[PDB]
RNA sequence: UAUCCGGUAAAGCGAAUGAUUAGAGGUCUUGGGGCCGAAACGAUCUCAACCUAUUCUCAAACUUUAAAUGGGUAAGAAGCC
RNA sequence: GAAACCUCCCGUGGAGCAGAAGGGCAAAAGCUCGCUUGAUCUUGAUUUUCAGUACGAAUACAGACCGUGAAAGCGGGGCCU
RNA sequence: GUCUACGGCCAUACCACCCUGAACGCGCCCGAUCUCGUCUGAUCUCGGAAGCUAAGCAGGGUCGGGCCUGGUUAGUACUUGGAUGGGAGACCGCCUGGGAAUACCGGGUGCUGUAGGCUU
């Protein structure tokens, strides 16, 4: 009989790190835009790495943060391609989880020889009512303690909500 | 495991930030520029029209700063407004206007400049400001303390500021962030501004919801539907309130007495209680372990 | 031969004390100096506009001018053989009221009280101060118990 | 090779540690500041013989090491290979200098010759713990070790338990109290203060 | 007699910075070498760095502390009311 | 993959602030944007080196003409040396 | 008793975890038509008032860390002035006045200004 300790999805994060720049990245930005229904953001590199073939302030990745119902919907699709399995290590100690998909057309998108097959990266910021405290301007705070989502608590939310297994190893 | 970031050491070397900086209240960078006088002005005050919008309220205070703790010459709250006419939407831009206006009038009534400096009456919305009359006591002048509010176009603080300006305080300002001013053109309507001052932005939303879906309107404007505040009633309501403020701004409080004087709180546990309490935990551990 | 630089050797002087860095708390700014206020100068690291020179830190002097956010302040600086009363324009943040004078004003006020009264009475009262006189004749009662004997203690080597 | 010990004896200069500024310093002769059964428990060695200094003088790293070998050799030969623990309690930190002559006294400032310990009057140089059997064997060990140092140093047997800061008269009771708790060569003094959960680990 | 100024002596390093000894504890890390292992955070040691309490010993160009001696002012008619 | 991008947590500054080092600095003095030319015109006063001359460097004002900000303000080069 | 708004001094006010919060507040909270701003109504801006003290916030708790303040350390370390004092030196003792700092052990754990609530 808890009032608002209702573990919800605060946001869903999606990022395609092509690590190229130019055209490949502009191509991958269309994929997220088709998926999420909003323009994404290009992130640039921190610093040059001659190994990976990247340069400082060169656009490496594209990403986006989905919120609300659309984030619930896209999360659902992403678990369907993963078949509602995660692991213990897929959850972070902070009570967030995430998982890859190897190819976006699995979610439900049409391939093109140009706009190819960008594998991508789901990550779910779980939260509660009254987490905003941390990130507002004026009278800020820290979210107590018996209110912070545990790893265990986030696993059981997944185990209930999306009927998942959380396989061991 | 990792290196403990917050050691003895960490706390020994640690410096707190000021109390109100911790509480997330006082921008001391801005406070210094706002509040201190030029030393050659000496003890002449430096007033500021503080305006803060709470989740359910708008406060308007005039204050100068002394060393004991900035003194408040006058105040007006949005929750007073029921007296004057405003039943609902007390955090809205129109309410902000009333609340500011009321502060000016109440302030002016103290100094006897109620008859001099009527200020703007008809509410155009355009650039207005008070010229001090010669052979008469000059116009009161303070400055707007926005606080931590993101000072954008249409911010409710500037709703209050507009009010106190029309009320007859000379507070300097531009019209670059009254609601009306256009970013991609750079002119000011001052009929858009009037609408906002009169609550027509709210009335139209009320009319838009009722047209589309009854239930959402019923949900959105529940206290507006109770008290029977309708879209077509709205403009009149705020104009009545403006007049009533303008005719009597004086605050009378309530004669508070008949207090039982009882402790809701929990007082501080005395040394000796604390001293025994460990004594009992020490015993209780010993007697407990001498069994299994 | 040492460098003539303005700030040479103020590593410690202009350095906010331990756990008193950051915002210059506001009383400092908002307290009023008139003409002829006795004022002790004490440079500060946070505010670098209007800093006094390292020679006038510690030194007390009188205010002569007061601008918008600073105070002209005559202070006496010795130079080999000659003391030069000279006038410096310190920004408020590096300056306090020197209490040195207030204890004097307290005493003169107390004298004016004790001069007005004791005039109608007739009994004249000691207005001048007097240094601590020798400590008067008095008895000491070794009440019952006798004195406690103190033998010096025998040496031993600890370390 | 190096200068006589004569020439670097009195604590004349300011202390000049190996640092950013003083660099290219040759490594100290002495390195291993303790030897014998150092992996021993407080209980199984309470004697604490010290060689205390009685001159505000500088001791060479060279002379420390030599004194350390001298004492340990005798301790081994006397009682046994694992029957003591010796602690040297002066590390050569001060860097000593050397203006060398093939210009004259122009631009004379030394290169780092070597390191040195500065030792105050009443400061301990070496210290030894072993058994109540073995008092005399330590004394002579420190006695022999004196001859490697310049100046003058008393040999003294402290009123502490082992290399602890606690007076040996009260050491055993304190353990019975659990004021004190064995902790390798040392002993952790527990006080009242800390949360009661620490107190519940003891008494259980 | 009031009142400011100070960062030297000393002291400190279970307080920062840098130095530095030892054992307790720790698969934190991970390794490189082993021994018993096909191999296994399996067992057993080990030495690397890191960390949890302790511990040895230091600083002209480090310091939480912090003297003595020391430098300002002030102690009235150019003042009070 | 030890290093690419994203996300949550801790983080008294252990980063950064053109350069030596010292000081100073966290809803900044750091970073990122928006608008800019106060690095403009003009009297004296003062500080620092000092002989208490110059130079340079700086501090407080004052008068103009601007900038920016809702405003209080800040700005006549570079946080200070 | 206690809160809100603006505060002064800035840890006796910080951090950690634990418990309790009547009324009024303060919040979280529900929305994006308009103002405003985002990749994203998360923040920011704006319009609300169905829920709830879970969190923030307050008050308390902990043989808590930390900070503050006493003791001890110690008349010890240091030190002004003195001697045709000692000592081969290094250094030390006395006279004359001044006099610290850890470890260790106690106690304390925000005070308060202006304006306005609530407990009628
Ligand atoms: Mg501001
Ligand atoms: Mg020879
Ligand atoms: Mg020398
Ligand atoms: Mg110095
Ligand atoms: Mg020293
Ligand atoms: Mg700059
Ligand atoms: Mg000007
Ligand atoms: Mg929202
Ligand atoms: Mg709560
Ligand atoms: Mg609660
Ligand atoms: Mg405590």
């Amino acid at each position: 009989e808890n009032p608002m300790r209702e573990l919800r999805i605060r946001k869903l994060c999606l990022n395609i790190c092509v690590g190229e720049s130019g055209d490949r990245l502009t191509r991958a930005a269309k994929v997220l835009e088709q998926l999420t229904g909003q323009t994404p953001v290009f992130s640039k590199a921190r610093y040059t790495v001659r190994s990976f073939g990247i340069r400082r302030n060169e656009k490496i990745a594209v990403h986006c943060t989905v919120r609300g119902a659309k984030a619930e919907e896209i999360l659902e699709k992403g678990l369907k391609v993963r078949e509602y399995e995660l692991r213990k290590n897929n959850f972070s100690d902070t009570g967030n989880f995430g998982f890859g998909i190897q190819e976006h057309i699995d979610l439900g998108i049409k391939y093109d020889p140009s706009i190819g097959i960008y594998g991508l990266d789901f990550y779910v910021v779980l939260g509660r009512p009254g987490f905003s405290i941390a990130d507002k301007k004026r009278r800020t705070g820290c979210i107590g303690a018996k209110h912070r989502i545990s790893k265990e608590e986030a696993m059981r939310w997944f185990q209930q909500k999306y009927d998942g297994i959380i396989l061991p190893g | 495991f990792v290196k403990v970031v917050k050691n003895k050491a960490y706390f020994k070397r640690y410096q707190v930030k000021f109390r109100r900086r911790r509480e997330g209240k006082t921008d001391y960078y801005a406070r210094k520029r706002l509040v201190i006088q030029d030393k050659n002005k000496y003890n002449t005050p430096k007033y500021r029209m503080i305006v803060r919008v709470t989740n359910r309220d708008i406060i308007c205070q005039i204050a100068y700063a002394r060393i004991e703790g900035d003194m408040i010459v006058c105040a007006a709250y949005a929750h007073e407004l029921p007296k004057y006419g405003v039943k609902v939407g007390l955090t809205n831009y129109a309410a902000a206007y009333c609340t500011g206006l009321l502060l000016a009038r109440r302030l002016l009534n103290r100094f006897g400049m109620d008859k001099i400096y009527e200020g703007q009456v008809e509410v155009t919305g355009d650039e207005y400001n008070v010229e001090s009359i010669d052979g008469q006591p000059g116009a009161f002048t303070c400055y707007l303390d926005a606080g931590l509010a993101r000072t954008t176009t249409g911010n409710k603080v500037f709703g209050a500021l507009k009010g106190a300006v029309d009320g007859g305080l000379s507070i300097p300002h531009s019209t670059k962030r009254f609601p009306g001013y256009d970013s991609e053109s750079k002119e000011f309507n001052a009929e858009v501004h009037r609408k906002h001052i009169m609550g027509q932005n709210v009335a139209d939303y009320m009319r838009y919801l009722m047209e589309e879906d009854e239930d959402a309107y019923k949900k959105q404007f529940s206290q507006y539907i109770k008290n029977n505040v309708t879209p077509d009633m709205m403009e009149e309501m705020y104009k009545k309130a403006h007049a009533a403020i303008r005719e009597n701004p004086v605050y009378e409080k309530k004669p508070k007495r008949e207090v039982k004087k009882k402790r809701w709180n929990r007082p501080k546990m005395s040394l000796a209680q604390k001293k025994d309490r460990v004594a009992q935990k020490k015993a209780s551990f010993l007697r407990a372990q001498e069994r299994a | 031969t040492n460098t003539k630089g303005k700030r040479r050797g103020t590593r410690y002087m202009f350095s906010r004390p331990f756990r008193k860095h950051g915002v210059v708390p506001l009383a400092t700014y908002m307290r009023i100096y008139k003409k002829g206020d006795i004022v002790d100068i004490k440079g500060m690291g946070t505010v670098q506009k209007g800093m006094p020179h390292k020679c006038y830190h510690g030194k007390t002097g009188r205010v002569y001018n007061v601008t918008q956010h600073a105070v002209g302040i005559v202070v006496n600086k010795q130079v080999k053989g000659k003391i030069l009363a000279k006038r410096i324009n310190v920004r408020i943040e590096h300056i306090k009221h020197s209490k040195s004078r207030d204890s004097f004003l307290k005493r003169v006020k107390e004298n004016d009280q004790k001069k007005k009264e004791a005039k109608e009475k007739g009994t004249w009262v000691q207005l001048k101060r007097q240094p601590a006189p020798p400590r008067e004749a008095h008895f000491v009662r070794t009440n019952g118990k006798e004195p406690e004997l103190l033998e010096p203690i025998p040496y031993e080597f600890m370390a | 090779g190096r200068r006589p010990a004569r020439c670097y004896r009195y604590c004349k200069n300011k202390p000049y540690p190996k640092s950013r500024f003083c660099r290219g310093v040759p490594d100290a002769k002495i390195r291993i500041f303790d030897l014998g059964r150092k992996k021993a428990k407080v209980d199984e060695f309470p004697l604490c013989g010290h060689m205390v200094s009685d001159e505000y003088e500088q001791l060479s790293s060279e002379a420390l090491e030599a004194a350390r070998i001298c004492a340990n050799k005798y301790m081994v030969k006397s009682c046994g290979k694992d029957g003591f623990h010796i602690r040297v309690r002066l590390h050569p930190f001060h860097v000593i200098r050397i203006n060398k002559m093939l210009t004259g006294m122009r631009g004379a400032f030394g290169k780092p010759q070597g390191t040195v310990a500065r030792v105050h009057i009443g400061q301990v140089i070496m210290s030894i713990r072993t058994k109540l059997q073995n008092k005399e064997h330590v004394v002579e060990a420190l006695r022999r070790a004196k001859f490697k140092f310049p100046g003058r140093q008393k040999i003294h047997i402290s009123k502490k338990w082992g290399f602890t800061k606690f007076n040996a008269d009260e050491f055993e009771d304190m353990v019975a109290e659990k004021r004190l708790i064995p902790d390798g060569c040392g002993v952790k003094y527990i006080p009242n203060r800390g949360p009661l959960d620490k107190w519940r680990a003891l008494h259980s």
